[PDB]
């Protein structure tokens, strides 16, 4: 009653994305929609479990560099990833070569997962960059060339362990690449024309959501003493600046983007009012007792 | 200054406003007749918390309905 | 040995330490009160305070 | 007391993912069996990761096969070096005798295995997981394996908190029609309820001391008085002015953002109007 | 003579090999059918990489066990 909806067994589309429609996957693979246009999938959604597994692998690597695979599927315009799987590769923090150990490891792990009951396939790979941002190098560009031109459904992931640890936010970067021939900012590197970037999103199930909320529930002091909107001021100002640029672009276009601008403005306003609401609730609870 | 050094209260002085601000002071002795008053204050706090809870529920319910 | 200012080495480091410690237990202090507890009559307390700043000490 | 258990916020996610995978695959939720791996440091046991173990069914009983575990044990040794067998987990409620039977061959494989219980059908504030240690009875006859409940901690490395906050900020609230209010106003409601429970416990102790059930401990009451005197926090004018400035700023930020949603609806209305009642 | 090759992405290849054929020869044919580069194929047979020097001599198999091919994938 207090939570109203609660959950005994009911779910929604959030829990629906975890399945394997064999006929649907077969027909999208056979139709091959992305082989006809270069500007295909721009949305990549990766589950939480894969994220933490990648982060732990990168941290266990230390100052050196690690490298592993990933598992998932593709659905329409979007890409779904929900598994991480590390590899036993070694090398200097500036270069790593996959020896025969990884070649015998990926196949063995795939067979073990198939025996377990897993049904997904290889979708890409993740490589850790210890310090030098998140950008594909020349050898990475060539490897992504060959991988996306031989194994069309693919995507690369680059993270920065050191900067993630120091700053406090993750450095997940999902990249697809433009094939050879199609020709039509120093941070991204020197091959900025050959490779581009993609947006990142996350999901979690109903059971995962309940477990995460109940585990994070042992954070009450920080929960009611955080006083947000005083820590994310720079983020909100940057969001408003990007809102202004998007609004200008939409106004120029009118002479759609307006829907995207409206959604972004709604998100920022919702965050601001949520911060104000938490502040008001704290003031009501603490400052209105004993006169 | 010497009282702060003894660490019985924690705070800072301000000569411009002629004020002393205390962030935390140790509780003094309690006789066995004032305890009831203590109860009262705690009771009040509890009531306030309960009130907030009620409001929370109402608000979220309305939101969902909308 | 003195620092050619009439004050020895000991009662200049101790004065700077007193000034630094007073910065944690005060919000704003007048020059007269700062010199009252530092033995400076009125004048060189301000000079010492200004010297202790612009170097990151206080 | 036995061993100190160090649980990590990674095994639980593995169990939940496995459970949802099986529930979606088979439609009717079933029981899942896995493993737990980690480190043994003297009298301390810590869990790092967890991989599923294949389990066969014979008649009505469940049997853990040894060959698959033997093949998979050396496979993950390449990536994780100082990682060793600790125990296994399963989904369920109370410890049934089938748990004892399945734990028999686990004790055969490893002398003293741990046990993890995850209950997806929980309706209590306590942690759904539970850690059990195996004890061999001395009474003659059917020597049942006794489960001794221990305490589980929440030891985490540096990157756990940031990751859980990053994933929990969004939770796909805008796609499932769950309403962002039903997330924000509810997440802190539990914390407020916990604070209410703690204050209620303190008040109950103070009342009991007043009545005479508990001895007159003339040390806790002083702290209770000090806590009582610190309730009206920051009732100065500067705080009120700052709070009012914050409220006005957030109100203006909401005005700029309502004024654009209204404009977008305005644009969609004129676009639909220029086709129905006016040609071209 | 009717061997099957399954990759980790889903591509299925059916190839015909004389039992006494060389390993370079089978790579050359599978590159002809699909388009693999001549020197960048890793071939896995029953969880064991096929040695290039060791020519195939005894294929005591009619289906079932399948060699999975994988590309060299490396970064820096």
């Amino acid at each position: 009653t207090w939570e109203l909806a609660n959950n005994m067994q009911e779910a929604q589309s959030i829990d629906e994305i975890y399945k394997y429609d064999k006929k649907q996957q077969q027909e999208i693979l056979a139709a091959k929609p992305w082989t006809k246009d270069h500007h295909y999938f721009k949305y990549c959604k990766i589950s939480a479990l894969a994220l933490l597994k990648m982060v732990m692998h990168a941290r266990s690597g230390g100052n050196l560099a690690v490298m592993g695979l990933m598992l998932g599927k593709v659905d329409g315009e979007t890409m779904i990833i929900m598994d991480s799987f590390a590899l036993p590769v070694e090398g200097t923090e500036t270069r790593v070569n996959a020896q025969a150990a990884a070649y015998e490891y990926m196949a063995a792990y795939i067979e073990n997962a198939k025996q377990v009951g897993r049904l997904e396939n290889a979708i890409g790979w993740y490589h850790s960059h210890p310090g030098y941002g998140c950008w594909l190098s020349g050898i990475n560009v060539s490897t992504q060339m060959l991988n996306q031109q031989f194994q069309e459904p693919f995507v690369a992931v680059v993270i920065d362990p050191t900067r993630t640890i120091s700053a406090g936010k993750v450095n997940l970067g999902a990249f697809r690449t433009y094939p050879k021939g199609y020709k039509p900012i120093e941070d991204f590197g020197v091959h900025c024309k050959q490779y581009y970037a993609l947006e990142v999103s996350y999901f979690k199930s109903s059971l995962d959501r309940k477990l995460l909320e109940l585990l994070w529930n042992k954070y009450w002091v920080n929960t009611l003493s955080s006083s947000s909107l005083l820590t994310n001021a720079d983020y909100t100002t940057g969001q408003v600046f990007d809102l202004s640029e998007k609004l200008e672009q939409s106004e120029a276009q009118l002479g759609d983007k307006l829907a995207k601008a409206t959604r972004d403005s709604c998100k920022t306003t919702i965050e601001a009012i949520h911060g104000l609401m938490s502040q008001v609730i704290k003031d009501k609870l603490f400052n209105q007792i004993n006169i | 200054i010497e009282a702060v050094y003894t660490d019985i209260i924690q705070g800072k002085l301000d000569q411009r406003n002629q004020l002393l601000e205390v962030d935390f002071c140790i509780g003094r002795d309690i006789r066995k007749k004032d305890i009831n008053n203590i109860v009262k204050t705690l009771h009040e706090w509890c009531d306030g918390c309960e009130a907030v809870l009620l409001g929370i529920e109402q608000q979220v319910l309305r939101a969902n309905q909308y | 040995a003195t620092t050619a200012d009439g004050s020895s080495i000991l009662d200049r480091a101790v004065i700077e330490h007193n000034l630094l410690s007073a910065s944690k237990l005060y919000n704003n202090i007048t020059f007269e009160e700062l010199g009252a507890l530092l033995e400076i009559p009125a004048a060189k307390a301000e000079k010492i305070a200004s010297q202790m700043i612009t170097e990151g000490r206080m | 007391g036995s061993v100190s258990v160090a649980l990590h916020p990674l095994v639980i996610l593995n169990i939940s993912d496995h459970w949802i995978r099986m529930r979606s695959q088979e439609g009717r939720p079933v029981q899942v069996i896995g493993a737990l791996i980690g480190k043994q440091e003297g009298r301390n046991i810590e869990v790092m990761n967890s991989f599923e173990l294949l389990s066969h069914t014979v008649e009505e009983k469940i049997i853990i096969d040894k060959e698959y575990y033997y093949t998979k044990e050396e496979q993950f040794k390449q990536v994780f070096k100082e990682l060793e067998f600790l125990g296994w987990y399963t989904t369920g409620g109370p410890p049934d005798p089938s748990d004892i039977h399945v734990h028999k061959q686990v004790c055969e494989i490893i002398e003293s295995p741990l046990f993890l219980k995850l209950n997806p059908m929980t309706k209590h504030t306590d942690l759904p997981v539970s850690v059990f240690e195996s004890v061999i009875d001395i009474i003659n006859g059917e020597a049942t394996m006794l489960f001794a409940e221990l305490t589980y901690t929440l030891a985490t490395e540096e990157a756990e908190r940031i990751g859980v906050d990053h994933v929990a900020r969004m939770t796909a609230t805008g796609s499932g029609e769950n309403s962002t209010v039903a997330e924000h106003l509810i997440a802190q409601h539990s914390a407020i309820k916990m604070l209410h429970s703690r204050v209620k416990l303190i008040l109950e102790y103070v009342k009991a001391s007043e009545a005479g059930e508990v001895p007159f401990n003339h040390e806790i009451l002083r702290e209770a008085y000090a806590l009582c005197h610190c309730l009206p926090v920051l009732s100065t004018d500067k705080f009120k002015t700052d709070f009012y400035d914050q409220c006005n700023d957030v109100g203006l930020m909401a005005y700029l953002g309502t004024i654009t949603k209204t404009c977008n609806t305005m644009n969609q209305f004129v676009n639909k109007f220029n086709v129905l009642y006016d040609r071209q | 003579m009717l061997i099957k090759v399954k990759t980790l992405t889903g591509k299925e290849i059916e190839i015909d090999i004389e039992p006494t054929d060389k390993v370079e020869r089978i790579k050359e044919r599978v590159e002809e059918k699909e388009g693999i580069p001549p020197q960048q194929q890793r071939l896995i047979y029953s969880g064991k990489q096929m040695n290039d020097e060791k020519t195939a001599a005894d294929y005591k198999i009619l289906g079932g066990s399948v060699l999975h091919l994988v590309l060299a994938l490396r970064g820096g």
